[PDB]
């Protein structure tokens, strides 16, 4: 039931975490973003998400939130992070898609934060973006 | 600025790799990776090891005198069961079955074919679980015991008068409570002589250890100034040292302390303690002679490994790791044409006495 | 598909820092993850060891032929450096060592943890040096005893004629060259006896075993349709099937094989050929029960590893190592010519006789 | 008359056994090379006055003040304490089974009343002599402090020795970085009389427990 | 003895053969 780790995996997650105890945290972070995106596995991505987000960096932390929001379909609390990280970068279309698929399995939603992260963009996108909520709203 | 071990993580992990691709049964990763965790805390110095779930509960069944089970312990004979001893006001006890009862049966299925260790585990369980034992005594129709299991504590320290005026204490194991219950026995001990003790012989033979904290406070009891032992190791915390209430329940009574060749460490802090402080007179064969003092250090996981935090120092400085104290009587056992060692030390203990005078 | 375990790898690198960060010697990574490897291949398998460099370079070349050596030959399958077999004409075998008894001490040294390797690379020593062996007999009470090492020069068979018509084949060790020596020794036999012969007790007992190839001659010499041993293993390379020539120098003699609790892998692979294939009459005691094969895997520089890389198998479905080989009649050594001296081989040749008799002229 | 030994690194032992003239000189002859051998003052001298028949009275006093300085041996004629004592200030613990008689007993008496040593053993053999204070030898005998009756001691071999962690592979090297004694093959290269005389034993013992609790 | 011993060769030796 158990996945197995390659040699190149293994090799690179141990020595990401030696860096991360050591305090070299962006080989840590660098390593975790190349197991996430080579082995698409949810807890390798879970654990690079968390460590980008800690780190706070923005390109990084969104790749590996897109990868785990992709690897773990299931996870709500993954696809709401990944639509917040994206949407730190201005992208909403996909936000509102990725709410929309928490919205199926009910769980903690996040649309007011989201809302004023879009409304900043240009009228185009938030007309768009509205017009798409709105349309939601008649879907419930 | 210390670089990581890249090479060696290579090296490692191409051995996993192999490992796991190469051995005849499939075994997962998971399994490799615990062993490979028990194998560098085991292979640093041999008493440093990996603590797994049931090693863990078991060790901390053993410092902790209190366990579940019937309030019996019992062994077998040459095949046979039988009852050794019931363990004083214990519920469990409580049935006060008779002495010496050979248990045909427990738990269903009869004693014959499982060792003493697996009959004594299927008596032993979870506290408050009742069980049924079928029993036959000379050779009498079976009959059923109905038993309740329940936490029992578990005595440290036997107490006797061997002569008037002459104690014997026996530490069999230093257990969380073992000081404390050493302090309660010497009141009892001199109440039993109105009062006025003229010797005492603790005994420390085969006492494989037991927890730090318990040790020290044994020492204190029978001390009353000074430093019993002090701790020194690499990391910060460990770097420690301990005193010596001025009370103390002994009454500066003579006193003296046999050790074994099995005397651990947790023993020979006692000893070294008593010894290097001119307090009691040690007699006996050189201790096992080991101290590192070490910690269960708790794990993530239920599961804690065990490593050897420091080493201790007894008051004068010296270390007796790897070499032991050496007993100054240096009596071995013998026969004299029952406990050749303890007699001598009686008879050591009334000399001194007389010698004394008042 | 599945999830990796990064948790217990997580949990892995924790317990090395904790490890480095709060120990009382000054211990860096590298040896903490030598320990890993070495203590991790200890416990997969109490067999396989790490050999590095200088172990590496000590397995290509044999270092001095003065080195000698108890001879017995051991197996970590009980927790200590048990004697799997005291091979016969040897001190070891000449002193109170019997098979099935464990070694809790060498030289006052405890053997509760190290490795096998590392055990029987203490053992041997310069020729006549004595030696104290702590030994826990049956779980008895353990009691010393002293051997003096010297080198170890068995002869490989040893033919008897137990009565007209009977023959004895002592096998003591699998060495090399044994197949041409067993033939030569059953065609002087057979000429002793006019070329014909009623039975042979092929003596496999108290034998440490040796190499498969010699195992598979013995085998062949009295056999001539099937197989006998062939291996099983994840690798691709690990599996070797054996096949057994027609010829045959035993000439049908009806046989009768010996197995004792100190039989090892060829022994085993012997006895279980004979008896599979419906050729011989197990007698014995029960056997040991180690048929793992280990090979050294090369490593990436100069290092490698020996790991159990397969596990024989008789012609039949049985598994030697799992189960060992089962004797069809057990008949317990003891003490009532060779057969005058053991109640195995009496036992033995008197069912060969009554077999013999038995069948019709 | 006179033998010296070392038992132990500061326990002498000076058998007497018998007095003569020539004792009186060679006690202090062997107290002086136990001293040489041993340096400075013993940590206790075992005088093995057993078996002894006697010998001349003056020598026995001779014995006995080279013992103590200060005090009355024996009053009937009384001897005195000269201000020498050769054996400066041992824990000195004399012993008498039985076969100590008259002149033996003496020195063993005076010993006893001063309280500078004690007499372990069995009961002694007990014109007249008095010891220093009112007790005689032949009212009632002298009646040691200690009774510890003559007997064989015999160790037991075992065949299994209990390894230390000496020979554990890779121990943690010793604190202070003293080496680290290995458990080899452990015997006695000669009988000691110790482990031959039960009495002999005790009586070292005893001196060692004295030692090691009081001062001296 | 013989009787006993005969009595292995009774039947140990039919096993051998099986049937």
């Amino acid at each position: 039931k158990y996945g197995s780790f390659s040699e190149d995996s293994l090799y690179s997650l141990l020595v990401a975490e030696l860096a991360g105890q050591r305090n070299r945290f962006d080989i840590a972070l660098s390593n975790y973003v190349v197991q996430a995106q080579k082995t698409r596995d949810p807890g390798v991505s879970e654990r690079a998400f968390r460590i980008a987000e800690y780190l706070g960096a923005d390109q990084e932390a969104l790749d590996t939130s897109l990868l785990w929001a992709r690897s773990a379909p299931d996870n709500l609390d993954a696809q709401r992070a990944a639509a917040i990280q994206l949407a730190r970068a201005g992208r909403y279309e996909e936000s509102m898609v990725y709410m929309e698929k928490v919205l199926n399995g009910q769980g903690d939603t996040h649309f007011d934060f989201l809302a004023l992260s879009a409304a900043e963009t240009d009228p185009d996108t938030r007309a768009g973006l509205l017009q798409s909520f709105d349309h939601l709203l008649k879907k419930y | 600025s210390a670089p990581l071990p890249l090479d060696e993580l290579r090296t490692f992990a191409e051995v996993l790799d192999r490992v796991k691709a190469a051995y005849v049964e499939p075994v997962d990763d998971k399994t490799l990776l615990e062993n490979a965790i028990k194998g560098m805390l085991s292979n640093l110095d041999p008493h440093s090891a990996y603590l797994g779930p049931e090693d863990f509960a078991e060790l901390q069944e053993s410092t902790s005198g209190e366990f579940g089970g019937l309030g019996i312990e019992v062994g077998s004979e040459d095949g046979f069961i039988k009852v050794v001893s019931p363990i004083d006001d214990t519920p469990a006890a409580r049935a006060g079955i008779q002495p010496g009862d050979l248990i045909v049966q427990i738990d269903g299925k009869p004693t014959k074919g499982q060792s003493m260790t697996e009959a004594v585990d299927s008596m032993r369980g979870k506290a408050g679980s009742p069980i049924t034992l079928t029993i036959v005594r000379d050779g009498g129709r079976p009959f059923d015991v109905e038993l309740k299991r329940a936490i029992i504590k578990v005595k440290s320290v036997k107490s006797q008068v061997l002569e008037p005026g002459y104690a014997y204490l026996r530490i069999t194991q230093f257990q969380v409570n073992t000081g404390e219950e050493v302090v309660k026995a010497l009141n009892q001990l001199r109440k039993d002589n109105k009062g006025r003790l003229k010797g005492l012989v603790l005994d420390l033979r085969n006492n494989p250890g037991g927890v730090l904290q318990s040790a020290v406070e044994v020492a204190d009891a029978f001390l009353t100034k000074g430093l019993i032992v002090y701790t020194k190791g690499r990391i910060a915390n460990s770097e420690l040292r301990f005193s010596a209430d001025p009370a103390d329940p002994s009454d500066k009574v003579p006193l003296v302390v046999l050790i074994n060749g099995g005397s651990a460490a947790a023993a020979e802090i006692v000893a070294g303690a008593l010894q290097d402080q001119k307090r009691a007179i040690l007699m006996g064969t050189d201790s096992f002679g080991k101290g590192s003092v070490q910690t269960v250090l708790p794990l993530n996981n239920d599961r804690a490994l065990k490593l050897t935090t420091a080493l201790y120092y007894t008051p004068n400085g010296r270390s007796i790791q790897a070499q032991g104290i050496v007993p100054d009587i240096e009596v071995g056992r013998a026969k004299v044409t029952s406990d050749y060692q303890l007699s001598q030390a009686l008879s050591l203990l009334k000399g001194l006495s007389v010698t004394r005078g008042n």
